[PDB]
RNA sequence: ACGGACCAAGGAGUCUAGCAAAUGUGCAAGUGUAUAUGAUUCUUUAAACAUUUUACGCAUAAUUAAUG
RNA sequence: UUUUAAUUUAUUCAUUGGAAUUUUUCAUGUCGAGUCGUGUUCUUUGAGAUUGGAGCACUAAUACGUGUGAUACAUUUCACA
RNA sequence: GAUGUUAGGAGGGCAAAUCCGCCGAAUUUAAGCAUAUAAUUAAGCGGAAGAAAAGAAAAUAACUAUGAUUCCUUUAGUAACGGCGAGUGAACAAGGACCAGCUCAAACGGUUAAUCCUUCGUUUGGUGCAAACCUUUCGACGGAAUUGUCGUU
């Protein structure tokens, strides 16, 4: 795919589509991001304000492996389990699902969403949020710690 | 445990008797030539705790080496950027101990191979080491089930830094995050690191 | 599906026409008798709507 | 740079033609490896090349819930299985000295796996019909007929492969058995808040036990 | 987070002894060689200074001896060990 | 690709101020005809072209698996209609129904004379004639690069278990074979066309 | 004002990495099958096919120096 | 034609030797020195009150230690070699 | 220690694509330029193999823990360094390939160096025409070795 290029349309045009008066020169402004704080500063200050300066204390070797924690909002909990089991659980007023989110691969449970009124659910996750716990217990459900 | 006693007494280096013995030995070393043969070990303790043996194909050479750095090489007043102006305070990378067996394994005895060296003594200027060398051609070492590996071609270990001093000064003597980079050797690891690999199907 | 059902909640007898595809939302619990017409679907959404009891109208049928 | 683009971040500023190397030979190298391993197992009289490995739980917080294949058992499991390491390394069992069993559950699972493997061996005679009782806890040397009838059957590799895990994320409990007094947020925050002082308590426990 | 040797780990995922709930399980030659080499060698030139500084037997003497030992030998652990050992041996020789 | 040091193995000297000649580099020396000539560059004789095509182009193309499976399904279903099979170019007017299938005994055939007699008795004599006569030396410089002949395509036979077909239907110029579970679009839809006259077996179908 | 005595051939916005935008396509809260694994594929075949019930990237939720 | 397995098939009589596991005791044994390390200097590194190395000065502790646990310190644990 | 046209053997140079150490720049970029960047690169010197080098923890984590080395995807253009500018740039874990582990030293053996070797011999059988080689163990002399070989862990 070379004849589709823009250049293949301007063979007989002298300027090759890169101007005549200005001419096409190698590295006009300066190589790389060289214009910082001297002459290209308007572009930085208009599109990337906070680029310059350093803020904050130092984490030496973060080792991101420790604070890894995928998040799940509280409404998606029902959607996790299959819809036929959803139907049977909704049908019966005596059985409630138990969702050990560690099996799926989730750690924290967050409070965003809107559950189904008058239905208890058992949840097992490494972490919880206060609003999520309030939502869970407001409908007869229980939050169970796990590790 | 006689060797243990010898290790314990040599561990001091600042008893009166040890200081006297060191002075006299170093003085009678200095008047001898720079590199030569010593028919028997001067520190059998350290030698035999190393890979020394009492079999036919073993040689011990005593060598000297000048203390101090090497200074730069340029003629008189150098040419370059300011970051490389200074010459006097520049330091080398190969340790004096390594240079010791370098001076002996380089040319003067090419029939032999280097194993390691030990302390011997010291002085104001001329440091002292006794390099151990092993004959790879006498039938004893060939027939020996042990050590004979040194008779399987890998020559001039001192020039490739394969001795104890080589491992010490190449960063190989410490594992883990303390060294990290130099494990597959410095240049090989840098090549692997900054090398870029592509694929046929992107 | 959640938005689609919400927007048909006002009048139940009409058929929705949406030019793009309709995606299934696991954030919804139950669905009720929805009649739709779109270009593409998703197997999960198709199964969900068939179980609900509606039917997927394609533009030719429309 | 030209207006609203990401800031360039190209790490090509040094020589790289010197170090570019693409891999055209992926598929043919794969074929060569296949042929080499096939020849290696064919020359080995039908004995499977693969070796049994333990099952261990992965380190760190992120992977604190999966099993995988390590490198060798420790001496305790082998002793429970009645195998000395220097006679167990010769029949396709991996041994080391670094791991030290720390959980009785893993100990039991590893010894169960090892005993199953040992029961599943069918020994080959060593010196042409000089069958004996074996040493070091190796299984007894089977005779002519059993090896003759088994050598033409497919050798199982499921034990060689890693184990699947059961993840019953769908389970049910009775609503009546629910304790609705458990404030999980309170539990978590109290545990985090009482972190330091109980460390003082444990340190003083240790310093008192030191005597 | 320090572990707890007994009282198996609680079900909580963070805090003291956190984790899962799995089960947990559980000279004659030297002094002779030391004294013979001591007789054959003796004390070092700075060992004599340390001996006399600790023999002066004042708190200022002890502080100065520790400072001298640390500046002479490097690090604090080894200096403290040298001070305690040398004061032990000087007490034994005084006895 | 071309050699890395293409033409750049010469001297880089450009004395071009005062001599009243072009500013392109020249080469030192004398006596030789090369002395004084235009030196390396995209400009003159032997100076090497301007952008040496390197060995690390983007040759291949990663193609989505669902995309490829969809394409295979569409291709195989294309041949399930006579109009497009005719529009492609296969001579099939004497066949009855284009999903043409044969009993598994076709898998057991073991002689090319009987194979061609089969494929003619089915009415594909015209197809055989066209395939036989299409063999012709192609034009251009390709015939000089071990790519002399350019033969057309014929019916594709699909079989489930080889019992002689793999070494029976070749040597029929323009016919190629593909097992069911390893069917490749490169054989199913050559040239990016639509549909392909395909003869199945019962087990395969 | 500067280059052009004449003729024939060669002669210049290309390639790669990364990002963004526009367009077309598949799939869709998932997506991509990476290294690699199996196969009576093993002229063409250095390609196609295939991938036992959480590998990862990118996305699903943001924010503060930071314990969170 | 080179190798490499299954496939044949081994039987007598004897000595010498050693190994593994398993009961009972002795005894808690050894374990790499101008080396580690510290200070200083130079270079190198993503390493940041110094990552590695090296010159120079001082110079060690014996497994109840000494080296790590990416911020310099003293007190004291624990984890791993 | 010296001495040897002593007997028996080795080293020297050529060749470098990959590899192994030392020394060691500048052009350039930063739109100037001195820290930096080019680069632990180019040049030079010295050394081997068919692969080498690395390799059996004075490791990593901090968890229900893994478990020699090397290499491929990923961690990641991230933690971090930096006239905090241009720029530079990791390691752990995860998934794969392959997967082999060991002995010097220290201890113990003195009613016994239980060793090793040169040379000269003795023979156990065999492929090969010849030629040559592979397997084969009882010594004699002379040694080296207690300033420590071999046995055992």
């Amino acid at each position: 795919a070379t004849r589709f290029k823009k250049n293949r349309k301007k063979r007989g045009h002298v300027s090759a589509g890169h101007g005549r008066v200005g001419k096409h020169r190698k590295h006009p402004g300066g190589r790389g991001k060289a214009g910082g704080l001297h002459h290209m500063r308007i572009n930085f200050d208009k599109y990337h304000p906070g680029y310059f300066g350093k803020v904050g204390m130092r984490h030496l070797n973060l080792l991101k492996n420790r604070t890894y924690c995928p998040t799940i909002n509280v409404d998606k909990l029902w959607g996790l389990l299959p819809e036929e089991k959803k139907k049977e659980f909704s049908e019966n007023k005596d059985i409630a699902p138990v969702i050990d989110v560690t099996r799926k691969g989730y750690f924290k449970v967050l409070g965003n969403g809107k559950l189904k009124h008058n239905q208890p659910i058992v949840v097992k996750a490494r972490y919880f949020s206060s609003v999520a716990e309030k939502k869970i217990k407001a409908v007869g459900g229980q939050c169970i710690l796990v590790a | 445990g006689a060797y243990k006693y010898i290790q314990e007494i040599w561990k001091k280096k600042q008893s009166d008797a040890m200081h006297f013995l060191l002075r006299v030995r170093t003085w009678e070393y200095r008047q001898l030539p720079v590199v030569h043969r010593v028919s028997k070990p001067s520190r059998p303790d350290k030698a035999r705790r190393l890979g020394y043996k009492a079999i036919q194909g073993f040689v011990i050479y005593r060598v000297r080496v000048r203390r101090g750095d090497r200074k730069k090489r340029v003629k008189k007043g150098v040419h370059g950027k300011p970051k490389h102006q200074g010459v006097h305070k520049q330091k080398s990378t190969r340790n004096l101990k390594s240079v010791a067996e370098g001076k002996v394994g380089k040319s003067i005895c090419g029939n032999l191979r280097v194993l390691n060296s030990y302390w011997v003594g010291q002085d104001a200027v001329y440091k002292y080491y006794e390099v151990i060398l092993v004959d790879p051609n006498h039938n004893a070492v060939r027939n020996n089930p042990k050590i004979n590996w040194i008779c399987n071609p890998h020559k001039h270990r001192e020039l490739r830094g394969l001795t104890s001093a080589g491992k010490k000064y190449r960063g190989l003597r410490v594992k883990g995050h303390l060294s990290a980079k130099s494990r597959p050797s410095i240049r090989a690891n840098w090549k692997r690191r900054q090398l870029i690999k592509l694929r046929k199907c992107r | 599906l959640s938005k689609l059902q919400y927007h048909m909640a006002n009048h139940p007898n009409d058929i929705a026409v949406v030019v793009g595809s309709i995606t299934d939302d696991k954030r919804l619990f139950s669905l009720k008798q929805l009649k739709v017409c779109a270009l593409r679907f998703t197997e999960t959404a198709r199964k969900r709507i068939e179980d609900a009891g509606g039917e997927c109208l394609t533009f030719d049928q429309l | 740079v030209a207006h609203n683009n990401v800031l360039p971040n190209v790490h090509l500023h040094k020589w790289w033609q010197r170090h570019v190397r693409v891999n055209f030979s992926k598929n043919i190298k794969k074929k060569k490896r296949r042929l080499l391993r096939e020849k290696r197992r064919k020359a080995n009289g039908g004995t499977p090349i693969e070796k049994l490995h333990p099952i261990v739980h992965c380190p760190t917080q992120r992977y604190n819930f999966r099993t995988r294949l390590g490198k060798g058992f420790t001496f305790e499991e082998l002793k429970g299985a009645g195998l000395t390491p220097r006679a167990a390394q010769t029949i396709g069992i991996c041994y080391d000295k670094r791991r030290k069993n720390r959980s009785e559950e893993s100990l039991t699972k590893n010894v169960e796996r090892l005993l199953k493997y040992k029961n599943s061996l069918v020994m080959i005679p060593l010196k042409k019909n000089k069958a004996k009782k074996g040493i070091g806890g190796i299984p007894a040397d089977a005779d002519k007929n059993t090896i003759k009838e088994f050598r033409n059957k497919k050798p199982l590799l499921s034990i060689f492969k890693k184990e699947k895990n059961t993840k019953p994320f769908y389970e049910t409990i009775e609503v009546s058995k629910i304790d609705k007094e458990f404030l999980a947020y309170k539990t978590l925050r109290r545990a985090k808040l009482a972190e330091r002082r109980k460390n003082r308590r444990q340190q003083k426990k240790d310093i008192k036990f030191k005597s | 987070g320090r572990k707890s040797t007994i009282k198996p780990a609680t079900g909580i995922a963070v805090g003291f002894n956190s984790g899962h709930v799995v089960t947990k399980r559980n000279s004659k030659r030297k002094e002779l060689i030391k004294d013979v080499v001591r007789e054959i060698t003796g004390f070092s030139p700075y060992e004599k200074r340390i001996i006399e500084l600790i023999k002066i037997g004042t708190s200022a003497s002890t502080k100065r001896s520790l400072k001298y030992a640390k500046k002479k030998l490097g690090t604090h652990k080894r200096g403290k060990a040298k001070r305690e050992e040398i004061q032990k041996v000087v007490i034994l020789q005084r006895r | 690709a071309v050699k890395l040091g293409a033409g750049y193995e010469t001297s880089a000297e450009s004395w071009g101020t005062g001599r009243a000649v072009a500013r392109i580099p020249r080469v030192p020396g004398g006596g030789t005809h090369r002395a004084g000539q235009g030196a390396f560059g995209n400009m003159c004789r032997g100076g090497g072209m301007f952008n040496p095509t390197k060995i690390w182009r983007r040759w291949g193309r990663k193609v989505n698996l669902k995309e490829k499976r969809y394409a295979v399904c569409s291709s195989i279903a294309a041949s399930g209609v006579t109009s497009l099979v005719l529009a492609r170019g296969h001579r099939i007017s004497h066949l009855k129904e284009v999903p043409l299938v044969v009993s598994n005994d076709i898998e057991s055939l073991s002689k090319t004379k009987e194979a061609v007699n089969f494929l003619v008795s089915l009415g594909l004599k015209d197809e055989v004639n066209r395939l036989v006569k299409s063999k012709k030396i192609r034009a251009g410089k390709g015939k000089m690069r071990n790519r002399k002949y350019k033969i057309r395509n014929g019916p594709l036979i699909i079989y489930e278990n080889d019992n002689g077909v793999k070494k029976a239907f070749r040597n029929i110029p323009g016919v190629d074979l593909c097992k069911v579970t390893k069917l490749n679009l490169l054989k199913l839809a050559p040239g990016g066309s639509i549909g392909r006259l395909c003869i199945w077996s019962e087990s395969a179908f």
